[PDB]
RNA sequence: CCGACUUACCAACCCGAUGCAAACUGCGAAUACCGGAGAAUGUUAUCACGGGAGACACACGGCGGGUGCUAACGUCCGUC
RNA sequence: UCCUCCUAAAGAGUAACGGAGGAGCACGAAGGUUGGCUAAUCCUGGUCGGACAUCAGGAGGUUAGUGCAAUGGCAUAAGCCAGCUUGACUGCGAGCGUGACGGCGCGAGCAGGUGCGAAAGCAGGUCAUAGUGAUCCGGUGGUUCUGAAUGGAAGGGCCAUC
RNA sequence: UGCCUGGCGGCCGUAGCGCGGUGGUCCCACCUGACCCCAUGCCGAACUCAGAAGUGAAACGCCGUAGCGCCGAUGGUAGUGUGGGGUCUCCCCAUGCGAGAGUAGGGAACUGCCAGGCAU
């Protein structure tokens, strides 16, 4: 790798909303908290879809509170 | 090489058992990933191509190749030698890092997801695909990029046919139907 | 009117009609018209013979034209003097050597094919003869 | 005949010169070349002139 | 492929040396071994040779395929040529760049006495 | 959401069988030309230099062609 | 006027108001050298993208390319890319080709001073063949020449140029 | 001396393609890693360096096999120099030269120097 011309390229970390954190090297520049990963996806043996993962769905139904 | 090591401990033997390959290196391995992105509008604005080049250097940590027209085509108003595309080739540890990043984070982030097609193997086992939108990569800062710009991802493999090509991709839990 | 659709050049030297022919065998049909003499067949001559020959057999069988007009012939206009460049292309001709098969015919009885070639050869300047296919 | 004859004069001050042609609509800057000077029998800088 | 590209690289120097009628020191390089031959101007007969596939050279060489291996073989090939009576040759890198062992072999030959 | 067929339509590339070419050639003569050697024959028939020229409107016939109409005691070249 | 092909009859040359096309330039890199590289076209797959843009593989093997016509040539490329650079050098020049001549062209090698290359080496312009104009008359710079009584000078000569 | 392998040639398709099989002691190739010497219009793909875990898969070498490529007679034909003829746009005769295509066939190269490994 040519060094002066090339961008800085070091180790980072990326955590998922499910609490699964992945150790990987990229060039985002700083750590990030991502919402969906490979494991928490309906197509990758996703028996537990992201419905159980909360968010603005919770705010609405806890706002409304009507079963 | 956090998936290169993953490859050599189970996948090599996994293809060995179910295909009866005589030697272990007969199990294919992905040699390179080519990151292509042809702008096609540099004729309208040269300056959108450098920004596009910067975008691809963010998604994958490499300076992209500026391709030339290579031939004059009047149907698109291009003359040979004109910058028309962007290209990167990744091999080894950088290749594996991009591969795992794609599959684990980005591929789930595809809008209107239904998985990936298993018929685009050109008959020789080498996969090629196109992503519809570019924000899916977390390397690029959302709201700081001018426009959405997709690209093509082609997986060039030593595999001589699509059947063993599908074995290699599936053993990586690649998203097939 | 047989004529090349396009040509590399529009005029050609006069040349010479020497030697014997190539394609002296009935290769496609069962019967054939074979040129005994040598000379030039104009596209009009070839086409007039074809009309009589195809009409003789009541549009039966199959008809093959074995010759093509590919040599352009120029003619100077009436009452122009010599020189001032070469003349303008008026018509096309094929060069014919002795033994060349000009027309072939199939799908019809031999007695009818013989009669059809008689009417067709009445339109040609060169002596002809009736031939049939042979196993070599 | 856009290209016009120009004279390249040696910087050694011996008055020797070469002749050539240059396109002046493009590349309007001066031409400089280390060329042989037959008088001092050396290679010296030649500068644009005429 | 690989060998075909290397032959195409070497061809111009090989043919130019044949035209000049110069004794040509051909160097071959493989990942495990490096080879050198002094070739007569007619091109069919060899005069001296030295290689790291050799009983005499291998015991001294810790690991064949090194620059020190190139130095050893260069000195060896140069002394053999010198004691036969050959003093002026022309280098033939055989399509390799003059950077590593080819340069190392040539550098080794210079001190021992060849003229190139 | 990517599909799988079908019919008497058009059908490029390709294959097999056919021809043609001054400005086509993966083939290829006879002659001609250049050079080396040998005999015989030939009043040096060869070359070089110098004195003197004339001539530079050609014609037909054979052979190889262009042009014309494979017209011309036509016209324009090559060669005898 | 000049270049390419055919006529042109397998050495050269060969005419017509014969058949077809071009030139009156361009480039300080598009030259020198070192290193590196190899197309057209088609099929398959691939975001906009389609017959045809960029990408991957395959077939194929020059069917491409050459600054500009045509012919011959070109892979050891003469085609493509990059580094360095000015040999697009000066005085000669064995020998040879081609012209009635004027003239035109090729050229190893020698001397001086250079560039590239580790070196062997290569380089006296460009893949070659068009891109051109005698002499007279003047203009410009230089010059170890000449200078109409002598010393200068004008003018002339020589060399380089317009 | 026999086999296997590498390099440099001769030669320039009878030698090149295709199909099938076969080789890892040595060799060859793939191969391992790369701050580094060195390099990529990016990329250790190529080039380079540090090495020898694995493998003969590709490639490469070798063996076999005519689906091609290729070579290829004899005879005949075309043409043609010289001389002579005719019914002279073209032929014929005497004599000399004599193709191209095609056919019967051939054909899976042969060979030189050196270096290594195995065997004797
Ligand atoms: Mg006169
Ligand atoms: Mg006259
Ligand atoms: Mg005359
Ligand atoms: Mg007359
Ligand atoms: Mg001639
Ligand atoms: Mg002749
Ligand atoms: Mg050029
Ligand atoms: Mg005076
Ligand atoms: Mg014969
Ligand atoms: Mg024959
Ligand atoms: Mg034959
Ligand atoms: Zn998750």
């Amino acid at each position: 790798m040519k060094k002066d011309i090339h961008p800085k390229y070091e180790e980072i970390t990326a955590s998922c909303s499910c609490g699964n954190v992945m150790k990987i090297r990229s060039t985002v520049g700083h750590d990030l908290n991502l919402d969906v990963c490979s494991k928490c996806h309906p197509f990758f043996t996703g028996k537990q879809r992201d419905v159980a993962t909360g968010g603005r769905v919770d705010r609405f139904n806890k706002r409304f509170n009507i079963p | 090489a956090k998936l290169h090591d993953y490859y050599k401990d189970e996948v090599v033997k996994k293809l060995m058992t179910e295909f009866n390959y005589n030697s272990v290196m007969q199990v294919p391995r992905v040699e390179k990933i080519t990151l292509n992105m042809g702008v096609g509008e540099a004729i309208a604005d040269k300056k959108l191509l450098d920004n596009a080049a910067a975008d691809l250097a963010a998604i994958s940590g490499q300076k992209p190749l500026i391709t030339k027209a290579r031939k004059s085509v009047a149907g698109f108003k291009i003359r040979q030698g004109y910058p028309i595309g962007c290209k990167v080739t990744l091999r080894g540890e950088r290749m594996w890092e991009f591969f795992e990043r794609l599959i684990t984070i980005a591929v789930p982030r595809i809008r209107d997801f239904r998985g990936l097609s298993a018929k685009s193997f050109d008959g020789r086992g080498n996969y090629s695909m196109g992503v519809r939108e570019q924000i899916i990569f977390p390397e690029i800062d959302y709201d700081k990029v001018d426009r959405v710009r997709g690209l093509d991802i082609t997986i060039t493999t030593t595999a001589k046919s699509d059947e063993e090509g599908r074995a290699l991709l599936a053993a990586f839990d690649f998203p097939f139907r | 009117m047989l004529q090349p659709k396009r040509t590399k050049f529009r005029k050609m030297h006069k040349g010479r009609n020497r030697g014997l022919a190539q394609g002296t065998d009935v290769s496609f049909g069962s019967f054939g018209l074979k040129a005994v003499g040598r000379g030039r067949l104009t596209a009009r001559q070839i086409e007039a013979a074809r009309r009589a020959m195809t009409r003789a057999v009541k549009r039966q069988g199959k008809i093959w034209i074995r010759v093509f007009p590919d040599k352009p012939i120029t003619e100077k206009p009436l009452a122009v003097r010599m020189g001032k460049g070469k003349g303008n292309v008026e018509y096309w001709v094929a060069l014919i050597q002795p033994g060349k098969v000009l027309y072939e015919m199939d799908g019809v009885p031999e007695e009818l094919a013989r009669e059809a070639f008689k009417l067709a050869a009445a339109k040609l300047p060169i002596k002809t003869t009736f031939v049939t296919k042979t196993v070599m | 005949g856009i290209r016009e004859k120009i004279k390249l004069v040696s910087s050694a001050g011996t008055g020797h010169f070469y002749t050539t042609t240059k396109n002046k609509r493009t590349k309007p800057e001066k031409l400089e070349l280390k060329k042989f000077d037959p008088v001092v029998r050396q290679h010296v800088i030649y500068k644009e002139a005429k | 492929d690989k060998k075909s590209a290397r032959i195409r690289r070497a061809t111009r120097a090989r043919r130019k040396l044949q035209e000049l009628g110069a004794t040509r020191l051909v160097v071959h390089r493989t990942p495990r071994h490096i080879y050198a031959q002094v070739i007569a101007p007619n091109g069919s007969e060899v005069l001296v040779a030295a290689s790291t596939v050799e009983k005499a050279i291998a015991e001294q060489l810790k690991y064949t395929g090194n620059k020190d291996a190139a130095a050893a073989v260069g000195k060896a090939v140069a002394e053999r040529a010198l004691e036969k009576g050959i003093k002026d040759v022309s280098f033939d890198r055989s399509g390799f760049q003059y950077h590593g062992r080819v340069q190392a072999l040539a550098d080794a030959a210079r001190e021992a006495g060849l003229q190139f």
